[PDB]
RNA sequence: GUGGGAGAGGGUGGUGGAAUUCCCGGAGUAGCGGUGAAAUGCGCAGAUACCGGGAGGAACGCCGAUGGCGAAGGCAGCCACCUGGUCCACCCGUGACGCUGAGGCGCGAAAGCGUGGGGAGCAAACCGGAUUAGAUACCCGGGUAGUCCACGCCCUAAACG
RNA sequence: CCGAGGGUAGGGCCCGUGACUGGGGCGAAGUCGUAACAAGGUAGCUGUACCGGAAGGUGCGGCUGGA
RNA sequence: CGCGGGGUGGAGCAGCCUGGUAGCUCGUCGGGCUCAUAACCCGAAGGUCGUCGGUUCAAAUCCGGCCCCCGCAACCA
RNA sequence: AAUGACCU
RNA sequence: UGGUUCGUGGAGCCAUGGGGGAAUCUGGGCGGACCACCGCCUAAGGCUAAGUACUCCGGGUGACCGAUAGCGCACCAGUAC
RNA sequence: GAGCUAGCCCUGGCCAGGGUGAAGCUGGGGUGAGACCCAGUGGAGGCCCGAACCGGUGGGGGAUGCAAACCCCUCGGAUGA
RNA sequence: GAAUGCCGGCAUGAGUAACGAUAAAGAGGGUGAGAAUCCCUCUCGCCGUAAGCCCAAGGGUUCCUACGCAAUGGUCGUCAGCGUAGGGUUAGGCGGGACCUAAGGUGAAGCCGAAAGGCGUAGCCGAAGGGCAGCCGGUUAAUAUUCCGGCCCUUCCCGCAGGUGCGAUGGGGGGACGCUCUAGGCUAGGGGGACCGGAGCCAUGGACGAGCCCGGCCAGAAGCGCAGGGUGGGAGGUAGGCAAAUCCGCCUCCCAACAAGCUCUGCGUGGUGGGGAAGCCCGUACGGGUGACAACCCCCCGAAGCCAGGGAGCCAAGAAAAGCCUCUAAGCACAACCUGCGGGAACCCGUACCGCAAACCGACACAGGUGGGCGGGUGCAAGAGCACUCAGGCGCGCGGGAGAACCCUCGCCAAGGAACUCUGCAAGUUGGCCCCGUAACUUCGGGAGAAGGGGUGCUCCCUGGGGUGAUGAGCCCCGGGGAGCCGCAGUGAACAGGCUCUGGCGACUGUUUACCAAAAACACAGCUCUCUGCGAACUCGUAAGAGGAGGUAUAGGGAGCGACGCUUGCCCGGUGCCGGAAGGUCAAGGGGAGGGGUGCAAGCCCCGAACCGAAGCCCCGGUGAACGGCGGCCGUAACUAUAACGGUCCUAAGGUAGCGAAAUUCCUUGUCGGGUAAGUUCCGACCUGCACGAAAAGCGUAACGACCGGAGCGCUGUCUCGGCGAGGGACCCGGUGAAAUUGAACUGGCCGUGAAGAUGCGGCCUACCCGUGGCAGGACGAAAAGACCCCGUGGAGCUUUACUGCAGCC
RNA sequence: CGAUGUCGGCUCGUCGCAUCCUGGGGCUGAAGAAGGUCCCAAGGGUUGGGCUGUUCGCCCAUUAAAGCGGCACGCGAGCUG
């Protein structure tokens, strides 16, 4: 839906906030299962190695369930859907009859009170997790494992999915959010449905501060700098570059493919 | 204005203390040099309890 | 009111096959496209033609009409749901409740604008190859918005009987 | 007290004028092309869009005021 | 003032550097097609190569001096 | 595969 | 690749990161590519005094200084600052 | 050497008092149902005025200064990057 | 004898500048060898969201007292933060440690690295965070939440007494959390009182009076009372909480639905304890006595603090661990554990004093910098604003005169009112509140405090709402109406916008050259390009490893553009990057035709052509929100002028829309038009654009701007053109007393001359000796081994299709 | 070049005359008036605004006139910037 504001201030005239109506009466989270201390820090042991990180709201990590094959066969009741500061998506709090409480990343269409479960069994319904094999060709799916028993790694961003395209002996072909065509092992779990919160892309930050709230420090142009700092630094009053556009570290930034050629992963990929 | 000396007993101790110098080869040599020199004070005297 | 009737009427979901294009494998050569004629173009880096597999989008051949439905715009593969108008029969109920309609309100082809999605074919603009005295055109090879979808705008028409 | 009027400030409508600019009407024999009327030599007209010295061209849909 | 590129029929351009032959397009003129004009077709004419000097057997061409044409430079003060 | 000065 | 006077030179010898990979006296290396001849040695385990180097320390001496010199310090100096 | 300065991490603190009045909620109105319109309430905002507080705009003073960056007047921000 | 030489000493300027805020002094009396400066008293001035008070940091003896003044104090000094000595810092309850965890550090296991060393789950370390039991008074010259008094707690250990399955570093619960706005009731704090207590005072015209003045409080266990916070109770089933569990979790039935009940805080009250002014008298540097058997009461205002884990809303979604509660495992159930009560036990370190400053950081008794808490009263709309002022603390460690120039800071002005000037620079006008009243434009918010106006004090009368209160008096908040008084003037002092018109740039709040640039630069949302399928790309590191990210294409990295609106054309020839299982070239390696050196020979050792050989380049294509580029010459219309049209050369393509003498225009003050009396600027146009132009974006844009330009109104000392006055210096007297500079000096003008600008040489002219206040023309004045320029085969930063390597990648 | 601060403005002036005005004079194609032109003469005077950093210049309104030039394109230990 997206919340919109009137221009009672500049920067309030474009600003735009998510709709939280799917956030069920459960705004503060769940101890026990999560949260952990989350360790803010824009850099490695010592030095900054990703520029322009820092500031922005304190967070608690929700330790979510990315391998659903523990509770094969054990169903769970979806108890709530809550805000997760550390991902684009929303998260489902679910209660297993087992007693155990996990969070699942919350797919589009998930309703509270719903039944959900994981395993070879598993009715093909939104929320359920299955090894890729038993899932019908052509159904859209998410939180897909890359290699079996290694955890969900594909399609967890808000409003993303992959579609099952066909099969090939032990592998089923996937079409990933990027549009790539991937052979992913049959035995990999993946949960049916799309991610949801799909209006995430429609949000307009609206002002500088908002950027900072999310811990995004000001990014400065190479043009703004000096020859010591950047290939684009200097010279006089503005300058068009004077070389093929580059990163600060000298590599070209328009076109230069960067995936290494001889990756053994290659023989499992069929697209862009 | 604000000058450059902003005394702190803990800082002076953690930074220039006998135990800090002892911790690394760089520092151990400092004690060696100061000893051979005949320095009355190997490290700065940080006070208080 | 009761009982029925025909319909591409409308909205949503799902699904079928033919064909074009692209990809992969096979087999296979010296040309293929195209025109009034050509050339640009594609092709010995393995093309066109043929076969097997895959992907995808759009439009629904025959039925089809000089036909049907709708208030107009307009509506056509099939399936199910939701849903408007309408025709007949019976003469059962109400009992003049009627007609029109300034303004209002709603709908409204195509092109066009906004946001996101999609993009096979086609194709403004654009680039070529011709044709001509010259061609910013007609012809030919390419090709982008657009054409498709969702939501929101635009309010026009030889919106014509 | 109200009060003609004078004053200051700011609006509303109307008229005149203005370098320059837009298209228009009109003026016997100047220029460029051939758009339309005969299938006018690419059926025409049309709403919209884009393009072109100019008529105009083309895309999309529509009309018979064409076969 | 300096630099380096340029003047060729009526128009626009070749031809120079590897000296001896000046060619392309348009235009002009004569004829044809047409009722006529244009388009088109057939024939034909047309060039002191800016000047002045000479190097050579021979200069559009190579070399010097001027004259116009264009382009660049004219900085630190 | 264009064009046909003006009035009558 | 380093080491040797040896900087790729005709470039050996000695050490060695990589690859291949023997032999036990009729076995192996060396005498400056290499081959023949004549010779010299016996690798791939180790230890080993003395002659040698230095002067925190003690002693001796000086065609060495004599408090702006001589060690930064003759004096409570690596102190005061 | 990050006890000055720059950035980030952990944990605390601070921001007088005034204005303007977004959403929403509630009532009334409108419609077939709506959209919407009125009040009333409500208290949003890198919103306004202005101390603390963070700055350093213009001018003057100061120039062996009170000060190796200061002083007076004036000024920007002041719930937020 | 020179090296702007080196160390030292002493000169010159010089009794010169200065004596560190313009908050301010005067007198009397002491002490003393010596008083502007020390002590005391009276008067005056200054601070009072402090210039008062209490903490933290830092400092470390500066605290107190006795004795002293050489030096330190910008003067003096009997004084001191100084010298000599002595004294002073008392805790189970305050803070820190025999408690906990954060970032981070360290680090057993483990991984890595020539060495040194680098990582690293557990654990440990690590605090203005969590946990934890003291409140009110009295005492010392100097310490007190520490000693003492009163009242009240907490831990252990040994006992008895009574309960229960007790029992872990282990399971769970809890601890436990944002921001903004907030309700109810309290407390802190404060105002008033005819009421209670109190020495006292009638002044100078009046007042012996609900007269003036002072004070009417603080703590307090149980028990109550009032506020509020936490929380459901059962019974079964159980596969999760990594062994077990009765605990928790999930499921199902009952009962509550409520704070009803348990609790737990806060606040009142509480046995009782303590305190308790003005003034008066005293002798202290200061405190003492009395006032007192002090009184200790009623109203009102009232927090930002408490009840706290209260409530509502919002998005950016808001530490951890121990204590504590509970569960059970090994064990043990003569142990142990809980509760009551007695006795005993309760260590280590800090405690002085300064602390917005003369004791900390600035070399200084430095006009600067320094975190937290309290910060009273009155008025001004409010307030931590401003004026005055309680408490409390200061008059800033040179004074005394004078009354010049000049400077600083300040006040006023005739008439004119920007004529000043680069520019209204500066200064002025404007200024609070209430009520009227407001334009273009606009993104519908704004613009708006638009602009422009009027009201504002005091008195008396009538009158409307609330709060606290019984529905009442008062006491306290907001109002309305009518009369009338005074002055030049009513936010009568202080605090408190000048305004409008039109351009340029950037959307905007923001950021930056600490110490000459705050901007049109940077950032910014937002737009596009491109890389990245996850052990991601990328970055850091030799590595291990870490960031990215406990993220996964709606995500992450890189690049350019920079809200928004309308748009962003043509060229792929060159450069880049992307795509091409062909071909050409291509190193090591493979292959050996063939040849060479030696050997009597087997042999041994060298070269070596075919041919097979990667990436890269060549070659074929693609791609411009990739690097980038986007023409010239002739002629033509029935007046001229001009050129829609034509010819020709060239290119990879020949700049489209929109703008255009521009932050871009050389010629240039282009040419018209507008503002002006006059306008190299400004605004609007024309286009001949030297040399705009579409993401180094193009043309616009409401709002915003300590940005930059032009204009007008208001108002003025900016000016005509100055004048006067004020205070701080300047000057004179007393006290202390520098500095840069300095070849030496007995240091005049002119016309000459000279290395071409002479006090110093020549001629002439003038001129007694020495100071004081002033002015700056000269001493090519001081200050810095010229910044510019060149020189040196000097040095650094930067660039690239310079050379040559290297990392990285292939 | 071990430093001679460099434009313009302001302030303060001062000098040369090849005089802008005012005084004297000759010729004039000087009727008069007002001009032209030359010679003598610097004693005094030589305005206020608009634009520009401007010097200069062009304007507006005047005037008897709106002089030219030197003094390190006079003058920053005097200011401005
Ligand atoms: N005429 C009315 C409107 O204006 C235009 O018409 C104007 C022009 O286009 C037109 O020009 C014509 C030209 O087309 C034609 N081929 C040649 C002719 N000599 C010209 O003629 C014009 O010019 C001449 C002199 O200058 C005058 O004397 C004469 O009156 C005038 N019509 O003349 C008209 C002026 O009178 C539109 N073409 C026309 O269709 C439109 O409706
Ligand atoms: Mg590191
Ligand atoms: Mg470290
Ligand atoms: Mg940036
Ligand atoms: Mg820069
Ligand atoms: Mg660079
Ligand atoms: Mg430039
Ligand atoms: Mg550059
Ligand atoms: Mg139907
Ligand atoms: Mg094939
Ligand atoms: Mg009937
Ligand atoms: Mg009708
Ligand atoms: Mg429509
Ligand atoms: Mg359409
Ligand atoms: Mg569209
Ligand atoms: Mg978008
Ligand atoms: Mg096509
Ligand atoms: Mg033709
Ligand atoms: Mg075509
Ligand atoms: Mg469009
Ligand atoms: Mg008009
Ligand atoms: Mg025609
Ligand atoms: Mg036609
Ligand atoms: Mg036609
Ligand atoms: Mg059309
Ligand atoms: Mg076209
Ligand atoms: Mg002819
Ligand atoms: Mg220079
Ligand atoms: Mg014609
Ligand atoms: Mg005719
Ligand atoms: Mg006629
Ligand atoms: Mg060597
Ligand atoms: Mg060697
Ligand atoms: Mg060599
Ligand atoms: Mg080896
Ligand atoms: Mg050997
Ligand atoms: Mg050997
Ligand atoms: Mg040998
Ligand atoms: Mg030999
Ligand atoms: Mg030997
Ligand atoms: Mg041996
Ligand atoms: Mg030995
Ligand atoms: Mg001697
Ligand atoms: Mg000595
Ligand atoms: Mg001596
Ligand atoms: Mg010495
Ligand atoms: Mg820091
Ligand atoms: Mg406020
Ligand atoms: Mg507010
Ligand atoms: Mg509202
Ligand atoms: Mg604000
Ligand atoms: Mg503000
Ligand atoms: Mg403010
Ligand atoms: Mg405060
Ligand atoms: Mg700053
Ligand atoms: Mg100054
Ligand atoms: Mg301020
Ligand atoms: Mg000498
Ligand atoms: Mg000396
Ligand atoms: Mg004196
Ligand atoms: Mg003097
Ligand atoms: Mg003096
Ligand atoms: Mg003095
Ligand atoms: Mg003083
Ligand atoms: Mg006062
Ligand atoms: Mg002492
Ligand atoms: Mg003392
Ligand atoms: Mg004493
Ligand atoms: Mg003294
Ligand atoms: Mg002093
Ligand atoms: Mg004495
Ligand atoms: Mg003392
Ligand atoms: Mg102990
Ligand atoms: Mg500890
Ligand atoms: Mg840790
Ligand atoms: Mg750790
Ligand atoms: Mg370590
Ligand atoms: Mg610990
Ligand atoms: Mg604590
Ligand atoms: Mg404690
Ligand atoms: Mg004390
Ligand atoms: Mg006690
Ligand atoms: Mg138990
Ligand atoms: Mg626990
Ligand atoms: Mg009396
Ligand atoms: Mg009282
Ligand atoms: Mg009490
Ligand atoms: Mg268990
Ligand atoms: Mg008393
Ligand atoms: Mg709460
Ligand atoms: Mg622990
Ligand atoms: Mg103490
Ligand atoms: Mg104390
Ligand atoms: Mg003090
Ligand atoms: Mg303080
Ligand atoms: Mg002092
Ligand atoms: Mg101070
Ligand atoms: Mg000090
Ligand atoms: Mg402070
Ligand atoms: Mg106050
Ligand atoms: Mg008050
Ligand atoms: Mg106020
Ligand atoms: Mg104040
Ligand atoms: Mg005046
Ligand atoms: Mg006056
Ligand atoms: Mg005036
Ligand atoms: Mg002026
Ligand atoms: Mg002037
Ligand atoms: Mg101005
Ligand atoms: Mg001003
Ligand atoms: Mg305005
Ligand atoms: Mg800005
Ligand atoms: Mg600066
Ligand atoms: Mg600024
Ligand atoms: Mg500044
Ligand atoms: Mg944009
Ligand atoms: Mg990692
Ligand atoms: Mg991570
Ligand atoms: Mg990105
Ligand atoms: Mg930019
Ligand atoms: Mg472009
Ligand atoms: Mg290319
Ligand atoms: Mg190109
Ligand atoms: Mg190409
Ligand atoms: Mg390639
Ligand atoms: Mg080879
Ligand atoms: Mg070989
Ligand atoms: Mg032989
Ligand atoms: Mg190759
Ligand atoms: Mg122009
Ligand atoms: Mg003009
Ligand atoms: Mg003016
Ligand atoms: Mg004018
Ligand atoms: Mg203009
Ligand atoms: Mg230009
Ligand atoms: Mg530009
Ligand atoms: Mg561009
Ligand atoms: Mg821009
Ligand atoms: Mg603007
Ligand atoms: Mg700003
Ligand atoms: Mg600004
Ligand atoms: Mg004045
Ligand atoms: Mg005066
Ligand atoms: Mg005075
Ligand atoms: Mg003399
Ligand atoms: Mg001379
Ligand atoms: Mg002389
Ligand atoms: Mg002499
Ligand atoms: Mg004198
Ligand atoms: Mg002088
Ligand atoms: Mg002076
Ligand atoms: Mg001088
Ligand atoms: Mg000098
Ligand atoms: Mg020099
Ligand atoms: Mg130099
Ligand atoms: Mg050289
Ligand atoms: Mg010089
Ligand atoms: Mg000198
Ligand atoms: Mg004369
Ligand atoms: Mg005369
Ligand atoms: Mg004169
Ligand atoms: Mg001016
Ligand atoms: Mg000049
Ligand atoms: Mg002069
Ligand atoms: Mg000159
Ligand atoms: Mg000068
Ligand atoms: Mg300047």
């Amino acid at each position: 839906a997206v919340k919109k504001f009137k221009p009672y201030t500049p920067s309030r005239r474009f600003m735009t906030v998510a709709d939280f109506s799917e956030i069920t009466k459960t705004e503060p989270e769940k101890s026990l299962v999560k949260p952990l201390k989350k360790t803010g820090g824009r850099n490695n042991q010592g030095r900054i190695t990703v520029r322009f990180r820092g500031g922005g709201h304190k967070r608690l990590y929700r330790i979510i369930d990315f391998k659903r094959w523990d509770k094969v066969g054990i169903p769970a009741k979806v108890a709530a859907i809550e805000y997760d500061p550390n991902r684009s998506a929303r998260i489902a709090l679910l209660h297993y009859v087992d007693g155990e409480k996990r969070y699942i990343i919350a797919p589009d269409g998930l309703q509270v009170g719903q039944q959900v479960v994981a395993g070879p069994d598993a009715p093909i319904q939104v929320g359920n997790a299955l090894p890729l094999r038993f899932i019908p060709v052509g159904t859209v799916v998410h939180a897909v494992e890359l290699e079996p028993k290694k955890g969900a790694k594909l399609a967890r961003a808000a409003g993303t999915s992959a579609q099952i395209q066909g099969r090939e002996g032990d592998y089923v072909i996937l079409r990933l959010p990027s549009g790539e065509l991937r052979k992913v092992h049959g035995e990999c779990y993946a949960t049916v449905g799309a991610v949801g919160n799909a209006d995430h892309k429609n949000i307009v930050l609206g002002k500088a501060g908002r950027s900072r709230w999310l811990g995004r420090r000001p990014h400065v142009r190479g043009a703004a700098m000096n020859p010591v700092d950047h290939p684009h630094g200097g010279g006089e009053g503005r300058a068009p570059r004077g070389r093929p556009p580059a990163s600060p570290w000298g590599w070209q930034t328009k076109g230069l493919k960067t995936r290494k050629r001889r990756k053994p992963s290659s023989r499992f990929i069929i697209a862009r | 204005m604000k000058r450059t000396w902003q005394p702190n007993r803990r800082k002076r101790a953690k930074t220039h203390g006998f135990r800090a110098r002892m911790r690394t080869p760089g520092g151990r040599k400092v004690l060696k040099r100061r000893r051979q020199k005949g320095r009355w004070r190997l490290t700065p005297a940080v006070r208080k309890r």
